[PDB]
């Protein structure tokens, strides 16, 4: 018949191939698809949901819903400061993003974080959310983060501000620091302490590469 | 004779090697967004003057960072940890008639030079001294630094061939100037201008000078950068 | 390692088809050739579901309901004669399994089964979407009987089959150990209704029971 | 020798596909199948890199930038039984590595590995352009920490993995030596920023360090 | 299924073979590929670039920069001379015409030499660029190298003179001499001795067959 030739790598059991394998039960007729609501086609719709950042993961609060909430309510020190990203960080390796972000070795895009105050609809002050670049310093005084990037958030007009952080990959990141604009204005009939939820997902798109195994599980 | 200008920066010249016939230009995505300086920047940063006597060996200068000390490029290099550029090097030699020699002015893209004593390596001062040119040695030498013979310039290669680079003959008969381009050669369209040395200006006199007992015993070599179509990361959120 | 410019726009390798369809060993297994006639140490068995190893597990955890092809490929050696012939027998949901290495389910005409003699490629058999519903559930928050009876989170949907494996050899001289590693693989693979991540240990491989573990790694303080 | 009339008019032997894609053994190494259960002699390792053996390295410098895929085909020997089947495993840069031959990493999903018995044609596994950035570097005058620290000319994204290779045979009567001998070859590769013929010979693997050596080879007048 | 027979061949391990790797990574995706300057596409773009000639490459000045340097600056002995083919030459064998050259067995092609005069913009003699053809014998005395093949090239008017040698290749070859026309006649300003630099590369085309490894490495 047909004079063929084996090539090097013939009868070689290659783990990652697209082969057609010989069906076991041809004569078998498997079930017909119904729609199912809510179909995942893309791995990175996951990343790009919201979700709560348990920023307040401080030694004793992280076994408790108190490492989601900052306290707001000492102006000389910022609320809180993380890095800023996914891989490598306490703060946002347990994110969607973030674990969607550890089955891969090469990623790069950007992410938004949702400030949602969830104080008192009395309770009236400023918050100044600064941004570092990756390779610049934290600011250490709330000056010299206003001289940067920032965005002066009053809280007795919207109770969520939205940023959308670039400039995100892993193959020294970012910051966002918070501070005492102005203390909380609080009437006689609200309490005088608030709570700052944090959100985290993919701002328009995201890129990413490699596939890889997880280091969490063991 | 023409008159250049460039900012707050004026020199005057006396034909241009565009390195690897391309022309720098900018990198044209909301992920990553790039800031153009343009303003400054593109201004003549002129290095102090090299004498060059009968005995020099030559001289290189690594960039992007052999500008780090020069004005809002050598400041910007401080604030953003991403960039490009394409730097226009003039390099003139001013003799005078009675002077004779011959300079290979070559720009070496990615000139990774070795170790004087192998099994070891250099302090990372002994590359760069910012804005003042490490020499070469005429022979061989030892200790913690860089290999700085000629005939094996830096890199382990000859030195005569050396002119497959983007180079310019100085021939002290003809010419005085050289004018070499270098569109920003790099695996990464952006790199960190402290970690990467993007290329090695390195001026190496061919044939030696010489003069008779009534001439200046040296002749300066003045070398002049000009980094254009500068682009940084962005600052600003998205 | 340093921080480059990572500059590239593909989420090809973000699909579903591109993140589950890889092979990976799920089931090493020893299984003699001679001695103890009534014996269970002659034949490997590994009912097929997805809660072997925790690696896998985690990734069929991101979703609810999937559906899938799957497509085994086994490696399977020897230790210490003639050339050695195995034997592979798939027995679906709905199958007689044996009691022993000469049972009569072996030669059952209805259980397909691949008979690999050694030195070849490695015997690869695929198995089409078997179960009775339209998808594989990963999580099922009910009772296998009803009126709130024993036996939490079980359905008899999700039920892929069995693998029994032998010698076809009736004897031999000298004793010899086989080891077989089964490469499952999904393929074709759709996943609906998205699920956070597994954040806890596993303790069982049939339960979804768990120590309360800690969010996230702690630090020193808020704005360390 | 006689100088002859070399007459034609080709230059396709000449080009970059025609110069540097060829296969060439860069790496032989040992690896036994039994004994020493902690030990480091049951497998091998080498870390993919260009800078192996002189003769490819020198061809290799003569360009700065080049992108290529490599299609590596092993030649497994043995020495000293039943039939034997080795697994060569390519972990990409971002994987685990084992630390002995009875690792978990082994079994690792996103590690692909062939399975090559014993007698068939030696087994080949294709890799793409892996690296971070644009092209491979030959060269990389920059230091991998920023501020001028420590490791200079290592850039991270000139990685292309590692190729751990072992036996699956769990064990054996007497004791098997095999030998492995890996054929590198680029594939579709470009090459750009040309550069000079190294002159010095190779000091080490890892850096670019040479003794002054002489321009070439000395005469007796500037006239015979 | 379709009758095949297995050629003399298979299942065999040619070295030098072009067949279809199966691909270990199949989902993996590539990075693109951007616009890097310089791209070399045939290897004889090297042989096209003139380099230094070491010429005065004599016993004690081949370590330092006195091998690119011919002393110009006696009538009766020529200034320089040497073998006019890359391979299996001292002076030739180093340029890159003479380094891509030892890659392989075959190559036929021209050759262009470059003489840049690095002396003062006030010398001014006269050179005798005498070739001798691949079988004839080098001229012994000036007259017999002027009643060749020559050049007489003023250093005055023009300091670079230009050739291109064919006939060379290899599977006894020319030379190119130099010789005093006049002495170098200098103002009492100017220096007395001066050098001259000398090039290669491929003059128009060149052609280069069979492959092999170099000779230098060891």
């Amino acid at each position: 018949g047909v004079p063929v030739l084996n090539t090097p790598g013939s009868n070689q059991f290659l783990t990652s191939d697209d082969y057609q394998s010989p069906s076991a039960m041809p004569q078998f007729d498997e079930t017909p698809e119904m729609h199912i609501p809510g179909e995942v086609r893309n791995l990175m719709e996951i990343a790009e949901v919201d979700s709560v950042v348990p920023v307040n993961n401080v030694t004793g609060k992280t076994k408790s819903m108190d490492a989601y909430q900052i306290p707001v309510g000492d102006k000389t020190k910022p609320i809180f400061s993380f890095q800023m990203d996914p891989g490598y960080s306490s703060v946002l390796k347990r994110t969607l993003l973030g674990e969607m972000l550890n089955y891969y070795a090469h990623w790069s895009g950007s992410v938004k974080l949702t400030f949602l105050f969830c104080g008192s609809a009395m309770a009236t002050g400023k918050l100044l959310i600064s941004y570092s670049p990756p390779g610049a310093s934290v600011p250490t005084s709330r000056k010299d983060a206003m001289l940067g990037t920032h965005i002066v958030w009053d809280i007795g007009l919207q109770s969520s501000c939205v940023l959308c952080v670039p400039w995100i990959s892993q193959s020294s990141a970012g910051y966002i620091t918070c501070w005492y604009q102005t203390n909380i204005v609080v009437p006689p009939g609200a309490p005088t302490s608030c709570d700052v939820l944090c959100f985290a997902s993919a701002c328009n798109d995201f890129s990413v590469r490699l596939l890889r195994d997880t280091p969490f599980m063991a | 004779v023409r008159s250049m200008t460039l900012g707050n920066s004026t020199i005057t010249t006396q034909n241009v090697v565009v390195g690897y016939g391309e022309w720098p230009s900018y990198l044209s995505t909301a992920e990553d967004q790039p800031t153009q300086p343009d303003v400054a920047t593109c201004r003549f940063y002129t290095l102090e003057s090299v004498q060059w006597e009968k005995t020099s060996p030559g001289w290189w200068w690594k960039f992007p960072e052999a500008l780090k000390n020069m004005g809002l490029f050598g400041q910007n290099m401080h604030y953003h940890y991403l960039g490009r550029a394409g730097y226009t090097i003039h390099v003139q030699c001013n003799a005078s008639k009675f002077h004779q020699g011959c300079l290979l002015v070559v720009c070496v893209p990615e000139a990774e030079m070795g170790c004087a004593d192998t099994d070891t390596t250099f302090p990372a001062t002994e590359l760069t001294t910012e804005d003042t040119p490490h020499v070469f040695t005429s022979d061989s030498i030892t200790g913690k630094k860089v290999q700085a013979a000629v005939c094996n310039a830096g890199m382990g290669v000859g030195v005569g061939n050396l002119t497959i680079f983007p180079h310019q003959w100085i021939n002290l008969r003809t010419n005085n100037s050289a004018t070499i381009v270098i569109p920003y050669i790099n695996s990464v369209p952006m790199d960190n201008m402290f970690r990467h040395y993007n290329f090695t200006l390195m001026i190496i006199p061919f044939a030696p000078l010489n003069f008779t007992d009534g001439a200046t015993a040296y002749v300066p070599i003045t070398v002049t950068i000009a980094p254009m179509y500068a682009e940084y990361n962005g600052l600003r959120l998205a | 390692q340093t921080r480059h410019v990572v500059n590239f726009h593909s989420r090809s390798e973000s699909t579903i088809e591109n993140f589950m369809g890889r092979a990976a060993c799920v089931f090493m297994d020893q299984y003699k050739i001679n001695g103890e006639e009534t014996s269970t140490d002659r034949f490997a068995v590994w009912t097929i579901n997805i809660r072997e190893m925790a690696q896998l597990r985690r990734k069929c955890e991101m979703f609810t309901y999937m559906r899938f092809d799957i497509e085994m490929t086994m490696v399977i050696t020897s230790c210490q004669m003639p050339v050695l012939t195995h034997q592979i027998m798939y027995v679906p949901p709905g199958g007689p399994i044996p009691a022993k290495v000469d049972g009569y389910e072996w030669q059952t005409s209805t259980n397909p089964s691949v008979f690999w003699t050694e030195g070849n490629a490695p015997p690869r058999i695929s198995i089409p979407f078997i179960s009775v519903g339209n998808a594989y559930s990963s999580f099922y928050d009910g009772w296998s009987h009803f009126t709130q009876d024993g036996t939490y989170g079980y359905t008899t949907l999700n039920a892929m089959g069995k693998l029994y494996i032998r010698h076809v050899n009736r004897s031999s001289p000298h004793q010899i150990t086989s080891t077989i590693r089964v490469y499952f693989k999904p393929k074709h693979i759709k996943a609906w209704v998205p699920r956070p991540p597994r954040l806890c240990p596993y303790i069982n491989k049939r339960d979804v029971n768990f120590v309360v573990t800690e969010i996230t790694d702690s630090r020193t303080s808020i704005t360390d």
